[PDB]
């Protein structure tokens, strides 16, 4: 219902891996 | 799902939520992520609303969202800014927002199947 | 110079044009197809001014230019509406025209790169 | 290299029609 933001966090970005 | 969020919610609630959520997070850009108009090939997100990090180019929420939806190698989508605006991926979000903001503060991403465009 | 052609012919010009060839072909879309500003990856085309059967779908025009560019499979391009406006490749020419054409009455799309996206 | 201005590009039914 989009009460809360959802939140990219730093750890979610340093997930993100690239060739 | 399925109800455009400015249909959810009106426009003195979406300014008021910008204002707010800005004043707690300057570094962030409000992003509304929803699927494209008509657009059946792609899974729904549980969230619309997003905070992300305004540093991050629009190449590297793509790479969330594929994340998110757990999306198949044969899946590919562009993310369009608006209704229909392609941006470069290569893009800082920050940039993109600064231009393409609407008007309640929040900035209107759609999601939509490359092979909808003819790739 | 060259400018975007709407800056090269006055709109008197460019109205009194689209009345005439409608005229002269009632089932032609009157396109303008000039390449994406600052897009210089991809050649340019001999002619500006495109007459685009009124029956087809968006896929048609696309796979034309594609082939006016001489573009080798490997090279992916955008044929956006306006500025950057994305068009599904199902919908019909026609119905993009009228709801997307310039007040002076032509239709005007711009190609791009892919890798002026980023990609 | 720079685009005619004054000459429409007539996309065909010949042209639609190839090469299928």
């Amino acid at each position: 219902d989009d009460a809360v933001f959802d939140i990219i966090t730093d750890e979610e970005l340093c997930q993100i891996q690239e060739s | 799902s399925d109800r455009p969020f400015k249909q959810r919610r009106s426009f003195a609630d979406r300014c008021k939520e910008v204002q707010q959520i800005r004043d707690q997070h300057p570094s962030k850009i409000p992003v509304i992520i929803e699927r494209y108009k008509g657009e059946k090939q792609l899974p729904v997100l549980d969230k619309t609303k997003f905070l992300v990090p305004d540093h991050v180019n629009m190449s590297e929420l793509v790479k969330i969202i594929r994340r998110r939806l757990q999306l198949n190698p044969t899946q590919a989508f562009f993310l369009l800014v608006n209704q229909h605006s392609m941006v470069s991926v290569s893009t800082p979000i920050a940039d993109i927002y600064e231009q393409e903001k609407d008007e309640d503060g929040f900035l209107y991403m759609v999601y939509a199947s490359q092979e909808t465009f003819g790739f």
